[PDB]
Protein backbone atom coordinates (compact mmCIF):
# COMPACT_ATOMS: atom_id res chain seq x y z
CA UNK A 1 0.00 0.00 0.00
CA UNK A 2 1.45 3.34 -0.95
CA UNK A 3 -0.09 6.88 -1.57
CA UNK A 4 0.90 9.25 -4.19
CA UNK A 5 0.27 13.02 -3.38
CA UNK A 6 0.12 16.71 -5.63
CA UNK A 7 -0.61 19.89 -5.21
CA UNK A 8 0.73 23.58 -6.51
CA UNK A 9 -2.22 23.46 -9.68
CA UNK A 10 -4.08 26.44 -10.43
CA UNK A 11 -5.14 28.90 -12.75
CA UNK A 12 -2.30 29.43 -15.44
CA UNK A 13 -1.43 31.48 -18.71
CA UNK A 14 0.27 31.03 -21.43
CA UNK A 15 3.73 32.30 -20.89
CA UNK A 16 3.81 31.81 -17.86
CA UNK A 17 5.37 28.87 -15.21
CA UNK A 18 4.08 27.46 -12.36
CA UNK A 19 5.17 25.49 -9.53
CA UNK A 20 3.73 21.95 -9.02
CA UNK A 21 4.60 19.65 -5.56
CA UNK A 22 4.33 16.11 -6.08
CA UNK A 23 5.36 14.35 -3.11
CA UNK A 24 5.07 10.48 -1.85
CA UNK A 25 5.79 8.12 0.74
CA UNK A 26 5.72 4.23 0.94
CA UNK A 27 8.19 3.33 -1.48
CA UNK A 28 11.80 4.21 -1.38
CA UNK A 29 13.04 6.55 -4.56
CA UNK A 30 16.40 4.82 -4.44
CA UNK A 31 15.33 2.69 -6.95
CA UNK A 32 12.30 3.72 -8.71
CA UNK A 33 11.64 5.58 -11.57
CA UNK A 34 8.44 8.27 -12.01
CA UNK A 35 6.71 9.24 -15.01
CA UNK A 36 4.51 11.54 -15.64
CA UNK A 37 1.25 11.71 -18.40
CA UNK A 38 -2.04 13.76 -18.85
CA UNK A 39 -5.67 12.93 -19.27
CA UNK A 40 -7.37 15.89 -21.59
CA UNK A 41 -11.12 15.51 -21.36
CA UNK A 42 -12.61 13.08 -24.21
CA UNK A 43 -8.80 12.31 -25.62
CA UNK A 44 -6.54 9.51 -24.57
CA UNK A 45 -3.50 9.13 -22.68
CA UNK A 46 -0.15 11.13 -23.25
CA UNK A 47 3.22 10.64 -22.16
CA UNK A 48 4.76 13.90 -20.88
CA UNK A 49 8.30 13.30 -19.26
CA UNK A 50 10.17 10.19 -17.79
CA UNK A 51 12.93 10.47 -14.66
CA UNK A 52 15.36 7.80 -13.58
CA UNK A 53 17.05 7.62 -9.71
CA UNK A 54 19.87 10.21 -10.85
CA UNK A 55 20.33 10.90 -14.50
CA UNK A 56 19.96 8.86 -18.07
CA UNK A 57 17.08 7.39 -19.53
CA UNK A 58 14.97 10.66 -18.54
CA UNK A 59 13.65 10.60 -22.14
CA UNK A 60 10.61 13.19 -23.19
CA UNK A 61 8.06 12.56 -25.37
CA UNK A 62 8.79 14.26 -28.72
CA UNK A 63 5.72 17.25 -28.42
CA UNK A 64 7.05 17.74 -25.04
CA UNK A 65 10.81 17.83 -25.76
CA UNK A 66 11.17 21.85 -25.89
CA UNK A 67 11.86 23.41 -22.73
CA UNK A 68 10.59 21.17 -20.11
CA UNK A 69 13.18 19.70 -17.39
CA UNK A 70 12.12 17.51 -14.28
CA UNK A 71 14.48 16.69 -11.58
CA UNK A 72 14.47 14.63 -8.46
CA UNK A 73 16.37 14.56 -4.55
CA UNK A 74 17.00 12.24 -2.50
CA UNK A 75 17.01 14.31 0.73
CA UNK A 76 13.33 14.89 1.20
CA UNK A 77 11.72 11.91 -1.04
CA UNK A 78 9.87 14.38 -3.75
CA UNK A 79 9.55 15.05 -7.60
CA UNK A 80 8.86 18.23 -9.47
CA UNK A 81 7.60 19.44 -12.64
CA UNK A 82 7.72 22.84 -13.70
CA UNK A 83 5.42 23.86 -16.40
CA UNK A 84 6.67 26.38 -18.88
CA UNK A 85 5.69 28.29 -22.06
CA UNK A 86 2.47 27.16 -21.59
CA UNK A 87 0.79 26.45 -25.19
CA UNK A 88 -3.18 26.83 -25.90
CA UNK A 89 -3.93 23.18 -26.50
CA UNK A 90 -2.22 21.43 -23.57
CA UNK A 91 -4.51 21.84 -20.77
CA UNK A 92 -5.33 18.79 -19.07
CA UNK A 93 -5.06 16.62 -15.87
CA UNK A 94 -1.32 15.73 -15.08
CA UNK A 95 -1.00 12.23 -13.25
CA UNK A 96 2.37 11.13 -11.73
CA UNK A 97 2.32 7.18 -11.62
CA UNK A 98 4.85 4.99 -9.83
CA UNK A 99 6.82 2.18 -11.58
CA UNK A 100 8.06 -1.25 -10.47
CA UNK A 101 11.62 -0.75 -11.75
CA UNK A 102 12.26 -4.26 -13.01
CA UNK A 103 15.26 -5.12 -15.09
CA UNK A 104 17.47 -7.48 -16.55
CA UNK A 105 20.80 -8.05 -17.10
CA UNK A 106 22.17 -10.75 -20.21
CA UNK A 107 26.48 -10.22 -20.58
CA UNK A 108 26.44 -9.79 -24.45
CA UNK A 109 23.43 -7.42 -24.52
CA UNK A 110 23.64 -5.79 -21.05
CA UNK A 111 20.65 -3.74 -19.13
CA UNK A 112 17.30 -3.83 -20.37
CA UNK A 113 15.13 -1.57 -18.50
CA UNK A 114 11.20 -2.00 -18.70
CA UNK A 115 8.91 0.54 -17.76
CA UNK A 116 5.09 0.35 -16.90
CA UNK A 117 3.06 2.23 -13.92
CA UNK A 118 2.07 0.81 -10.98
CA UNK A 119 0.82 3.49 -8.45
CA UNK A 120 -0.97 6.72 -9.77
CA UNK A 121 -1.59 9.69 -7.63
CA UNK A 122 -4.98 11.56 -7.33
CA UNK A 123 -4.11 14.06 -10.34
CA UNK A 124 -3.02 17.48 -10.88
CA UNK A 125 -5.33 20.32 -12.86
CA UNK A 126 -3.88 23.16 -14.97
CA UNK A 127 -5.95 25.79 -17.09
CA UNK A 128 -4.37 28.15 -19.59
CA UNK A 129 -5.61 31.51 -19.45
CA UNK B 1 64.32 -45.06 -57.34
CA UNK B 2 65.80 -46.70 -60.44
CA UNK B 3 63.55 -49.48 -61.18
CA UNK B 4 60.75 -50.57 -59.07
CA UNK B 5 56.83 -50.02 -59.13
CA UNK B 6 54.66 -49.25 -56.57
CA UNK B 7 50.76 -48.13 -56.90
CA UNK B 8 48.44 -46.28 -54.32
CA UNK B 9 45.14 -45.31 -54.15
CA UNK B 10 44.75 -41.35 -53.21
CA UNK B 11 41.10 -41.29 -52.37
CA UNK B 12 42.41 -42.98 -49.37
CA UNK B 13 45.12 -40.78 -48.70
CA UNK B 14 45.63 -39.69 -45.07
CA UNK B 15 47.59 -36.83 -46.03
CA UNK B 16 44.95 -34.73 -46.90
CA UNK B 17 42.68 -35.62 -44.10
CA UNK B 18 45.62 -34.53 -41.71
CA UNK B 19 45.43 -31.52 -44.01
CA UNK B 20 41.88 -31.07 -43.58
CA UNK B 21 42.14 -31.46 -39.84
CA UNK B 22 45.18 -29.02 -38.84
CA UNK B 23 43.85 -26.47 -41.51
CA UNK B 24 40.76 -26.25 -39.34
CA UNK B 25 42.41 -25.76 -36.26
CA UNK B 26 44.33 -23.12 -37.13
CA UNK B 27 41.71 -20.65 -38.38
CA UNK B 28 39.98 -21.52 -35.20
CA UNK B 29 43.35 -20.90 -33.05
CA UNK B 30 43.67 -17.32 -35.09
CA UNK B 31 40.33 -16.46 -33.86
CA UNK B 32 40.19 -17.54 -30.38
CA UNK B 33 41.64 -14.01 -28.49
CA UNK B 34 40.14 -11.31 -30.74
CA UNK B 35 36.63 -9.97 -30.10
CA UNK B 36 33.21 -11.81 -30.88
CA UNK B 37 30.09 -10.26 -32.60
CA UNK B 38 27.57 -11.32 -30.27
CA UNK B 39 25.66 -7.94 -28.88
CA UNK B 40 25.70 -6.69 -32.65
CA UNK B 41 22.73 -8.47 -33.76
CA UNK B 42 19.72 -7.09 -31.87
CA UNK B 43 16.23 -4.97 -33.44
CA UNK B 44 17.54 -3.30 -36.45
CA UNK B 45 15.45 -0.82 -37.97
CA UNK B 46 16.55 -1.03 -41.95
CA UNK B 47 14.88 0.97 -44.49
CA UNK B 48 17.45 1.97 -47.18
CA UNK B 49 21.08 3.43 -48.05
CA UNK B 50 21.60 6.44 -49.45
CA UNK B 51 23.71 5.74 -52.33
C1 LIG C 1 24.09 10.93 -4.87
O1 LIG C 1 23.74 10.31 -3.63
C2 LIG C 1 23.39 11.25 -2.61
C3 LIG C 1 23.17 10.46 -1.34
O2 LIG C 1 22.55 11.25 -0.34
C4 LIG C 1 22.16 12.04 -3.04
O3 LIG C 1 21.86 13.02 -2.05
C5 LIG C 1 22.41 12.73 -4.38
O4 LIG C 1 21.22 13.34 -4.83
C6 LIG C 1 22.90 11.71 -5.42
N1 LIG C 1 23.24 12.38 -6.66
C7 LIG C 1 22.35 13.02 -7.42
C8 LIG C 1 22.88 13.65 -8.68
O5 LIG C 1 21.16 13.08 -7.12
C1 LIG D 1 65.59 -52.58 -63.98
O1 LIG D 1 66.10 -51.52 -64.81
C2 LIG D 1 67.54 -51.49 -64.89
C3 LIG D 1 67.90 -50.28 -65.70
O2 LIG D 1 67.30 -49.10 -65.18
C4 LIG D 1 68.04 -52.80 -65.50
O3 LIG D 1 69.47 -52.79 -65.51
C5 LIG D 1 67.54 -53.98 -64.69
O4 LIG D 1 67.91 -55.20 -65.33
C6 LIG D 1 66.02 -53.93 -64.55
N1 LIG D 1 65.54 -55.02 -63.72
C7 LIG D 1 64.44 -55.72 -63.99
C8 LIG D 1 64.10 -56.81 -63.02
O5 LIG D 1 63.74 -55.49 -64.97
Amino acid sequence: EVQLVESGGNVVQPGGSLRLSCTASGFSFDDSTMHWVRQAPGKGLQWVSLISWNGGRTYYADSVKGRFTISRDNSKNSLYLQMNSLKTEDTAFYFCAKDKGDSDYDYNLGYSYFYYMDGWGKGTTVTVS
Amino acid sequence: LENVTENFNMWKNDMVDQMHEDIISLWDQSLKPCVKLTPLCVTLNCSDAKV
